């Protein structure tokens, strides 16, 4: 009688693109 | 603790720390209140059926089923404009025909759904 | 056929039934069932009486091309494991006294 | 003889047995109770039918104007003897089946509904007032439809 | 049998069932009259 | 193991209405041959322990009498109709009873009329009953959601050798025993003479009136 649902917003990116965001 | 991530419950919404560490010697903290969505365990049908008086004993039966459209753990995916559904609550038909019911008067017409056995 | 269904399926019809046997019956003190026009499949398996005051009813037996026609102000007993088929052209309203053995 | 369309009839114009059949095999006094009236099927399609009408009277009102309600005619072809007819339609490249119930206006209360019907717009609009909304629980052919299923219960 | 008229008729009905709901796991069922009962006494 | 209880009157009080000699029969041959023949009966049974009303019940099998239905039916009915009689009996009711009695009859007369007749027309060995309305089927779908009160009135029935009303989950109130050994040894085949004697001087209203009231708290403890 209970669920969860945790906001992520998750990518999958080509490893010849280019991340503009620093880890 | 050591442990990646722990579940707070609350004491409105459930507490989720996990702990990430972007080196070796540190770490930091993050704390996500989550959904804390509960559904009704029960849907007034009585924009289904006006709820008769009586009602007699019947071979097919009816159930509110409640259903999880993604699983335990799977991610959910959704596109600009459009939203998630996470529930989607059905009935479940179990003991058949179907056939249009139309009832006609002075050229109004309304069609019905009839489910019988 | 030659003979006629009431006769056939043991009808009891006392049509125009005068006051002293009503009375003696208690049909006032009876309750009331009503209806339009409808068909009601019905198998009696007690005896009954009905008295129609308004509105009529022609009954068909299970299987016959024919029909016992009844108007208002006839008292009739439908027999026990009679399996008809009630019909109504119009509103409808009768009095009954469901029978058991013996009793009436 | 040729008049004898009947076996039961037969059967009992002289003195021999009924036609057997299978034993059902359940008692039929541990069966439950019927409630279902039959006439309800008919009050279910005229509710439905003033239910039409009066959404229709409230979406275009200008069409009753210099008629009495009460005094309706029906289209020239109007058939009581063809009250319900059989039919198909598709829908979602199905062949459903399809029954088209014919229904007049002459066997309906239509100043009571229309009354019953302003009794909720009015209430609506008070509630729409209050920033509320209202559900109606049943309405009149409603508690038609249980008191005529509470006399064939008595009945059962 | 795998061609059998009511293995036709099962597989159909998951195909049914399938684009309505998907892959997801049955919460829980509870009858048509508890949710006649309970909603009422909520509102 | 049930035992058989002495008429709460002394066998002469009842004259001219039954005479001695009938009611020490029908008491001590009758009544204590039926109570003797069930006890024999129920001798290391599961009956053992369970009262009469339960054992007339588990006996009925809903339909399908078990052997034992007869002679415990038949005490059951007898040590109902040696309570419905005193010499003091006779007359009218009063009170609830009476406004009953009015509401289901209209009046007394019409009320012990129709139980006359009843009685009279009640074809072989057998009983005929006034009972309360206050009866459940063994069905689902038969409880009716709003009573009107009237459902549960007071009704006048006929049943044939052992057969009481409580098998239909009745409460029984009142009983005239229309056996032919009840009344043969003082009217012989005049039962309407019977009935009209036993209506007029053996019928004790408040034993009657009793069994009303505790079928209105049977009720009242069912409604809750
Ligand atoms: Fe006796």
């Amino acid at each position: 009688d209970r669920f969860f649902f945790i906001p992520e917003e998750v990518h999958i990116l080509p490893e010849s693109s280019a991340i503009m965001v620093e880890n | 603790s050591r442990h990646s991530g722990i579940l707070i419950p609350p004491g409105k919404n459930w507490i989720y720390v996990q702990r990430i560490t972007p080196t070796k010697k540190k770490f930091f903290v993050l704390v996500r209140p989550v959904a804390t969505y509960e559904i009704a365990d029960s849907i007034n049908l009585a924009t289904l059926f006006p709820k008769d008086l009586f009602r007699e004993k019947d071979n097919i039966q009816l159930r509110v089923f409640n259903y999880i459209l993604y699983g335990n753990g799977k991610p959910t995916r959704g596109i600009s404009d459009t939203s998630i559904q996470l529930v989607r609550t059905c009935l479940v038909l179990n003991w058949v025909r179907a056939f249009f019911v139309e009832v006609n008067t002075k050229g109004l017409i309304r069609d019905f759904i009839r489910i019988g056995l | 056929m030659q003979t006629p269904l009431e006769e056939l399926y043991n009808v009891k019809v006392e049509r125009k039934v005068s006051q002293r046997r009503l009375e003696e019956l208690g049909v006032s003190r009876w309750s009331v069932w009503k209806t339009g026009k409808c068909k009601l499949p019905w198998d009696w398996q007690v005896d009954q009486l009905v008295y129609i005051e308004e509105g009529e009813v022609r009954v068909v037996p299970e299987g016959s091309k024919r029909f016992m026609q009844f108007l208002a102000g006839d008292l009739v007993r439908y027999p026990k494991w009679l399996e008809a088929d009630l019909f109504f052209n119009a509103p409808y309203s009768e009095r009954y006294c469901f029978k058991a053995y013996a009793d009436d | 003889r040729d008049g004898d369309t009947n076996p039961d009839e037969i059967r009992r114009d002289c003195g021999r047995p009924p036609e057997p059949r299978k034993d059902p095999g359940s008692k039929p006094e541990e069966e439950g109770l019927l409630s279902d009236h039959p006439y309800v099927d008919k009050l279910w399609q005229l509710h439905v039918a003033e239910q039409m009408i009066l959404d229709d009277y409230e979406a275009n009102p200008e069409k009753y104007k210099g008629k009495k309600l009460s005094e309706l005619s029906d289209d020239e072809g109007f058939d009581e003897r063809k009250e319900i007819e059989h039919g198909e339609a598709y829908y979602k490249k199905t062949k459903l089946p399809k029954v088209i119930l014919k229904t007049s206006v002459k066997e309906l209360d239509l100043e009571a509904a229309l009354i019953e019907r302003k009794y909720h717009n009015k209430l609506m609009m008070e509630a729409k007032a209050r920033g509320e909304g209202y559900k109606i629980e049943k309405l009149r052919r409603n508690i038609e439809m249980d008191e005529y299923d509470s006399l064939h219960w008595r009945r059962s | 049998p795998k061609n059998s008229e009511i293995s036709k008729q099962e597989r159909m009905k998951d195909a049914h069932n399938k684009s309505i709901v998907g892959k997801g796991n049955v919460w829980y069922d509870m009858s048509y009259d508890d949710a006649i009962k309970q909603t009422i006494e909520r509102r | 193991g049930f035992e058989l209880k002495p008429p709460p009157y002394p066998l002469d009080a009842l004259e001219p209405h039954m005479s001695r000699e009938t009611l020490d029969y029908h008491w001590g041959k009758h009544h204590k041959t039926y109570v003797e023949n069930l006890n024999k009966q129920i001798v290391g049974t599961d009956l053992d322990g369970l009262s009469l009303e339960e054992v007339v019940l588990l006996s009925y099998n809903r339909g399908n009498m078990l052997p034992a239905f007869n002679n415990a039916a038949q005490a059951w009915n007898h040590e109902f109709f040696w309570e419905s009689i005193q010499p003091g009996g006779g007359g009218k009711p009063s009170g609830d009873l009476l406004r009953l009695i009015e509401r289901d009859f209209g009046s007394f007369s019409d009320f012990v009329e129709r139980f006359k007749a009843a009685a009279a027309s009640n074809f072989g060995s057998g009983w005929t009953w006034l009972a309360y309305k206050a009866n459940r089927l063994d069905v689902a779908n038969a409880v009716n959601p709003l009573p009107k009160e009237e459902d549960k009135k007071l009704v006048i029935v006929k049943t044939p050798n052992a057969v009481n009303p409580l098998v239909w989950d009745y409460s029984p109130l009142l009983t005239i025993d229309t056996w032919e050994h009840a009344y043969y040894l003082d009217f012989e085949n005049r039962r309407i003479e019977y009935i009209n004697t036993f209506m007029e001087k053996l019928v004790s209203w408040e034993t009657v009136s009793t069994r009303l009231e505790s079928a209105m708290a049977r009720a009242a403890q069912r409604e809750q």
